[PDB]
């Protein structure tokens, strides 16, 4: 009952690096199929498996391959990742191939990032700015708001807790990171969110507030040889408390 | 419901003796597809024949071409023997 | 299976109605599908056309004419969840799909009572920055980015408080420079002539 | 140009005995065999010599990747069926669709699936339904019409994706197709029969029949098949048998490709 599962969400890997992605679709379906979507164009066909048993390669095979290694799975390998891998890789399914109608049935999507070296991925600085007294007085809302700063590769999910349970109403997130540098291709990035709730709710003392990224980084294998602490996946948040 | 194998014996042109030729067998109208068929000469086998691929017509039987190349003579007597899951033995069907 | 061509985005009003366009030159033709893809999430299917006319589903209708190689993807009475991109498919004689690239449908809300402002937030302890909150615009405003280096400003983005049924407009900008005040923080934007500026 | 078809066919066999294929798919134009596939080979194959040159590898590696699909499909299909049925033993399930381009310029189009060599299921482009011949093939019309989308997609498929095809096809194999060789036609006699006989002739649809002082006698009158002769021409007859009492002028009547002859006895 699940659909398709993808993993990993996120991923980053040094140019030369492997990676396999994993597909599964618990709808019995028959037809396999990972895709690439890029900036400015339609999704890309990389490969795909009409049928349990048999695969072939799609518009872009080059620098990938895979394996459907059961009626469920459909794995994709990078064998020696380039920078032009750096994409959002789609696994999909569908009952069939080049019978009538049907549609396809997508993934949630795994976004890689490709690069020469791991010396530019960077965690996210969070800070939690409190609301206007300003803005209070004349709106009877106040807004709270956060910024995640300098991190690289964009890989982050960031989320607002209010007295220890994540909230979504009142919450606003830049859909697209800012590029602090934009004329540098690797400009590392800004996101900024924004709560917004009843002055009444703010001015409870006892209600706290939460901004909470997590980073998709390195991990235990991956070298690390800057002077500078490894940017390891890991939860980086600030906090506010009402007044 | 099976159906039995048409059986059609005939030579590809106007058979005439000492002029070489080609002895052919169609099979058809048959159902299941399964099917064995021999060109005989002189009722022995023929070993050298040959047959297009299963063809499939629209009323959802079978048919084949059997054929081997041929002098007629005057002497020599020809046959198709087709068997099948409708046929309890062998049929064998004589040339002219 | 050769080319699928819709525009790279729209921009409509809440309450509105938007025609998505779709055009394609394929080889052979085994029908048309749309797709939504919200940002960051999968496409799910929408609609699918094969024969000529106009197909209705709840408040998106999907149109196809194979002569003339097109489609359109109707949508009524604009909805905040209607903003995504819609990305257009062909299947082409070979039972290929064949993608557009996709449109980015933008929706506008409806503003009731505008009150656009520019508000001054609470320095963090824990950080060097200075934070300014342009918030309550209509939608007709537009936020441009900084032309400073070492000031940042965001687009703007429109939060929904629904336990009031309360929708707003805000865009963010902040630094670290000694310069920096709210006061001047959006002036490279074309703002409200009305817009509240609390003192210092 | 004279009428033209486009058929593709499959079969499928639920216990087939040793080394013969469970699945076979041939597609034709006319009479001519242009593709093939089975599930022994598992790959698609040209089986006339201008389709395989004038289709890339690039074609085939493709409908062969379509066609192991399809023949999984089949196999599911036939499996519940024969589930269906409660029937033990080797089974057939068939499928057969194409399209016709009339000499006129009209179009058909047809979709039809059989189970041990009978109608099963008969597709109605025009009012998008199917025909059911019994409540097992009733159970299968009730889901294939519960998604309208997939009627719609073969009706398009027939009136317009198939004909497109068949027009392709045409001109890769005009040298073959839109040719035409006239019948050599003789009168034999052999109660005592008149044999008309007719051969090396191109295309296989040919007429014929005996008239008797001009007027026709279909009653009487036994017709040959029309029957490959193994060179790419085909050959037929007609007979009639000889009133020995009284005499008749008897003839033979052939019409093939736009010509009329006469042999009068
Ligand atoms: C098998 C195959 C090939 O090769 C060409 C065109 C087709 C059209 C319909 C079904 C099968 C086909
Ligand atoms: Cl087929
Ligand atoms: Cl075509
Ligand atoms: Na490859």
């Amino acid at each position: 009952n699940a659909g398709v599962t993808q993993t990993p969400k996120f991923q980053v890997l040094k140019t030369g690096q492997s990676m396999t992605l994993q597909c599964a679709q618990d709808m019995n379906h028959n037809s396999m199929y990972w895709y690439r979507q890029d900036p400015g164009m339609g999704l890309r066909l990389i490969y795909y498996s009409a049928s349990e048993g048999t695969t072939d390669k799609g518009e872009v095979p080059n620098g990938y391959n895979v394996s459907r290694l059961n009626k469920r799975e459909f794995s994709l390998r990078l064998e020696s990742a380039a920078p032009s891998q750096t994409s959002v890789y789609f696994c999909a399914s569908s009952v069939w191939t080049g019978e009538g109608s049907g549609e396809l049935f997508f993934g949630e999507g795994s976004r890689l990032t490709v690069l020469e070296d791991l010396k530019n991925v960077f965690p996210p600085e969070v800070a939690v700015f409190e609301p206007s007294e300003a803005e209070i007085s004349h709106t009877q809302k106040a807004t709270l708001v956060c910024l995640a700063t300098g991190f690289y590769p964009d890989h982050v999910e960031l989320s607002w807790w209010v007295n220890g349970k994540e909230v979504h109403s009142g919450v606003c997130t830049d859909p697209q990171p800012l590029k602090e540098q934009p004329a540098l291709n690797d400009s590392r990035y800004a996101l900024s969110s924004r709560l917004r709730v009843s002055a009444t709710f703010w001015q409870n003392p006892r209600n706290h507030f939460r901004c909470q990224v997590q980073f998709y980084g390195l991990s235990e294998n991956d070298e690390w040889t800057q002077d500078r602490a490894k940017p390891v996946t890991q939860i980086v948040s600030a906090e506010a408390w009402g007044r | 419901i099976q159906r039995t194998p048409k059986i059609q014996v005939y030579s590809r042109h106007p058979a005439e003796n000492g002029k070489s030729n080609f002895l052919n067998c169609y099979v058809s109208g048959f159902h299941p597809s399964d099917i064995e068929v021999d060109l005989l000469k002189n009722g022995e086998r023929i070993e050298k024949v040959e047959h297009s691929d299963l063809s499939f017509s629209k009323d959802w039987s079978f048919y084949l071409l059997y054929y081997t190349e041929f002098t007629p003579t005057e002497k020599d007597e020809y046959a198709c023997r087709v068997n099948h899951v409708t046929l309890s033995q062998p049929k064998i069907v004589k040339w002219d | 299976g050769q080319n699928i061509d819709q525009p790279t985005e729209m921009t409509a009003t809440e309450g509105a109605i938007v025609q998505i366009n779709c055009t394609y030159q394929t080889s052979g033709f085994n029908g048309l599908f749309w797709y939504q893809q919200h940002a960051g999430e999968a496409p799910t299917f929408l609609s699918y056309n094969v024969l000529d006319g106009l197909e209705e589903k709840g408040r998106f209708s999907s149109f196809l004419s194979r002569s003339k190689g097109y489609s359109y993807l109707l949508l009524k009475e604009l909805q905040m969840k209607d903003s995504a991109s819609y990305l257009c498919a062909v299947k082409d004689s070979n039972y290929q799909l064949i993608w557009g690239a996709g449109t980015k449908l933008i929706i506008k809300p409806d503003i009731q009572n505008p009150d656009p402002a520019v508000y001054q937030l609470r320095d963090s302890k824990s950080s060097d920055k200075s934070v300014c909150l342009f918030t309550d615009f209509d939608s007709q405003t537009n936020v441009s980015q900084s032309k400073d280096s070492d000031v940042y400003i965001t687009d703007k983005c429109v939060l929904d408080m629904r336990s009031m049924d309360f929708k707003s407009n805000s865009a963010v900008a902040w630094s670290n420079k000694s310069d920096f005040a709210c006061a001047n923080a959006f002036n490279n934007s074309i703002i409200p002539e009305d817009t509240f500026f609390p003192s210092p | 140009m004279r009428t033209h078809s486009l058929r593709y066919f499959r079969l499928g066999v639920s216990d087939p005995i040793h080394g013969v294929p469970e699945f076979i798919s041939v597609g034709y134009v006319d009479s001519h065999p242009i593709t093939t596939y089975d599930s022994v080979t598992r790959q698609k194959e040209p089986r006339a010599p201008w389709m395989a040159e004038n289709l890339a590898p690039d074609h085939w590696e493709r409908y062969t990747q379509l066609l192991r699909g399809w023949q999984q499909m089949f196999k599911v299909e036939l499996k519940r069926l024969q589930r269906h049925y409660n029937h033990s033993g080797s089974h057939t399930y068939q499928r057969m669709i194409g399209c016709e381009l009339l000499e006129d310029g009209s179009t058909t189009g047809f979709l039809q699936y059989a189970y041990d060599g009978q109608d099963f299921l008969i597709f109605n482009k025009d009012t998008l339904s199917w025909l059911a011949v019994d409540n097992v093939a009733h159970t299968i019309k009730q889901a294939w019409e519960a998604n309208q989308h997939e009627l719609l997609y073969q009706k398009n498929w027939l009136e317009e994706e198939c004909i497109a095809w068949l027009k392709r096809f045409l001109e890769y194999g005009k040298d073959t197709l839109q040719r035409t060789e006239p019948p050599l036609v003789r009168v034999n006699r052999k109660v005592t029969a008149l044999f008309c006989k007719a051969h090396g002739f191109y295309p296989p649809e040919i007429y014929m029949t005996w008239m008797k002082n001009g007027e026709e006698i279909v009653q009487e009158i036994d017709y040959g098949d029309i029957l490959p002769s193994g060179d790419g021409t085909y050959q037929a007859w007609a007979s009639i048998e000889l009133d020995p009492q009284s005499s008749n002028l008897y003839s033979c009547h052939v019409e093939h490709s736009g010509v009329h002859m006469v042999l009068q006895v």
